[PDB]
DNA sequence: CTATGGGACGATAAAGGTATAAATTCTCTATAATGGGAGCTGCTCTGGCCGAAGCCCG
RNA sequence: AUACCCUCGA
DNA sequence: CGGGCTTCGGCCAGAGGTCGAGGGTAATAAGAGAATTTATACCTTTATCGTCCCATAG
């Protein structure tokens, strides 16, 4: 349900032994994309994993019984941004 | 339900769990039953050592 | 290169000069400077993205990024302290090669 | 919000702009005292504080000044998440 | 979560069997929310105990 | 303890779990030598805050004092505003600003010196000192009353 | 007859001195020593890339 | 709680 | 007969299912001693800020 995550990428670890969750890899993400289901896919790759401020807020919402799902931004993309920057090639946004 | 009642396919699994007394920087950790903040029934299950 | 592009009728040469034009116009439009390809300064990853996860028993597990960064830092420090004392040219160039 | 993520060459000036210090020491942590060293790969001057809202010496431990950098402690007291950016 | 699958011939097409422990672990925050809403648990420690 | 529980609940409501257990902190801790999980503890903090707000709803001043003493952000601002409205009803804008600054200084918020308050307001040190002395006792009495009222419900709900 | 500004007061925290032990890096030793070594070998294709060798050709 | 190696299931 | 010009052959890059599950293994040796800096520890000096007596304005 919830537990400790990996320290580099804030994602649940793997395997009964470290608790851990199954991974919605590329193929399962494609399967969700083939369906029109985008909200569950976005919540799945955003709220259930890789978002620090999203996980706790979603837990709050579930406990109070409302399902709002404030999105936020995955932490793995931030990690990618910093790695690409450390490769000496600039990344920004157009705001 | 006979195959469970006659207990034909039950198996015995043995698993082990380990503890090591590390030379911690402040001091060696000791194998003592006076765990701090330990409940009574759990200590009752344990021995003096 | 644009002036010399249509002078030659060779397909291979026109292709090479077309690639040259593409790169030059990309650099001109993109606000990118050619000198930036050779980095005179390089970044270092934030520590949690290159963490050292301590092994149980008081050991520390160092990531490959930490080893590579340490190697670069060591060779850079060697470079400065061997140029500041005017080491011979051969060893200086060897050190520059090592840093590269 | 945002859009249109860009990619370009990193300028030395913008590389300086990105950084929060000049890493100069190869070693990372002292074997005697287990805190990152000055100008190291984990230095608190550059990358941030080890403990959230804390400094190197503990001169300021209160949770009030989240942006002020102390006099003795040049390592600015801030949240521990900042070691990632 | 995951487990070995098993044919259920008494299932309607829209439903699937789910073990008690997997369902209890997966829906733990929902159970906590319903327990607090019904008032059967006051503190989350009591809800975890139940 | 009721005070400890309220303080922990306010801190956990104000501060999210955190990006992760810091790798340097984890490394330093593991190389130098709770019953509920993080999200569970945060949910417990939210439930405790809700219970405290509901129990103390009969005394708006007590709830404002609790929010000012323990909570942060919007709750702290509301508590400070309610305290200013209660202690100093007819304060002028300069007087209101000075009272707000003094109340923040009481909760260890900046500014931390009455001299800075005088510089930002222009009030005499004698009047500021007397007002602070009276307000500290008043707020201590209010907080003690609120804690005494909430101690029984906290033990009742565990 | 009372609330408030004004001024006196004083207990202490910071600032600077100022040595002082820790601690942590820096510098030396004089028979002679003067090109390293693991590196795989059993993909498979596709694709691109240079570079060389024929192939028109006027 | 990081990387390889081995073994196994669909 | 040199010269563009097409074509071909050798060389290197990249890419090769997913999700489990379990197990295991992960990395060493100059002492001396001189010197320099730094964290520590005690102490004095100045300002600061908490503090209250006092005259006065309404």
């Amino acid at each position: 349900s919830t537990g400790s995550y990996s320290l580099v990428t804030q994602q649940p670890l793997g395997g009964k032994a470290q608790f851990g969750g199954q991974r919605f890899g590329e193929m399962e993400v494609w399967a969700l994309e083939a369906y029109g289901a985008a909200y569950t896919l976005q919540e799945m790759l955003t709220v259930k994993s890789d978002d620090v401020n999203g996980r706790t807020k979603m837990y709050k919402n579930i406990v109070d019984g409302d399902h709002r799902m404030e999105a936020g931004m995955p932490e793995s993309f931030n990690v990618l941004i910093k790695e690409i920057r450390s490769l000496g090639i600039d990344i920004e946004l157009e705001t | 339900e006979r195959v469970v009642q006659e207990d034909r396919f039950t198996t015995i699994h043995i698993q082990e769990l380990t503890c090591v007394a590390r030379d911690t920087k402040l001091g060696p950790e000791e194998i003592t039953a006076d765990i701090p903040n330990v409940g009574e029934a759990a200590l009752n299950k344990l021995d003096e050592a | 290169l644009r002036e010399e592009i249509p002078q030659t009728n060779s397909e291979t040469k026109i292709k090479k000069l077309s690639k040259r034009l593409k790169l030059m116009e990309a650099f001109q439009g993109s606000g990118n400077k050619p000198e930036w390809m050779v980095l005179t300064v390089l970044p270092v990853l934030p520590p949690d993205l290159r963490p050292l996860v301590p092994l149980d028993g008081g050991r520390f597990a160092t990531s490959d990024l930490n080893d590579l960064y340490r190697r670069v830092i060591n060779r850079n420090n060697r470079l400065k302290r061997l140029l500041d004392l005017a080491a011979p040219d051969i060893i200086v160039r060897n050190e520059k090669r090592m840093l590269q | 919000e945002f859009d249109a993520i860009r990619i370009g060459l990193a300028s030395p000036e913008m590389i300086r702009s990105w950084s929060f210090g000049e890493v100069k020491k190869p070693e990372t942590i002292n074997y005697r005292t287990f805190k990152p060293e000055r100008d190291g790969l984990f230095c608190a001057k550059i990358f941030g504080p080890v403990k959230d809202y804390e400094c190197l010496c503990g001169k300021y431990k209160r949770l009030k000044h989240r942006g002020v950098i102390c006099e003795k402690c040049g390592v600015e007291v801030a949240l521990a998440k900042v070691r990632r950016e | 979560g995951r487990s070995v699958i098993t044919v259920g011939p008494t299932l309607r097409l829209h439903q699937c069997g789910l073990p008690k422990k997997m369902a209890l672990e997966l829906f733990k925050p929902f159970i906590f929310g319903k327990l607090e809403g019904r008032g059967m648990a006051t503190t989350i420690k009591a809800a975890k105990k139940m | 303890s009721t005070e400890q529980a309220l303080a922990v609940a306010y801190w956990m409501f104000e501060q999210q779990p955190g990006p992760r257990s810091s790798t340097a902190m984890v490394i330093d801790s593991l190389r130098e030598r709770s019953g509920l999980s993080p999200h569970e503890w945060q949910a417990q903090a939210v439930m405790t805050v809700r219970f405290a707000q509901r129990q103390l709803a009969a005394h708006p001043l007590e709830l404002a004092v609790v929010r000012a003493e323990f909570a942060r952000g919007r709750d702290f601002v509301l508590g400070l505003a309610a305290l200013r409205d209660w202690l100093k009803p007819a304060a002028g804008p300069i007087e209101q600003r000075a009272a707000l600054a003094l109340l923040m200084r009481m909760f260890r918020r900046p500014p931390s010196s009455i001299r800075e308050i005088e510089r930002l307001s222009g009030l005499s040190k004698s009047t500021l000192h007397r007002w602070d002395k009276e307000w500290r006792e008043r707020v201590a009495a209010l907080l003690r009353q609120a804690l005494l009222r909430l101690e029984e419900p906290m033990a009742q709900v565990g």
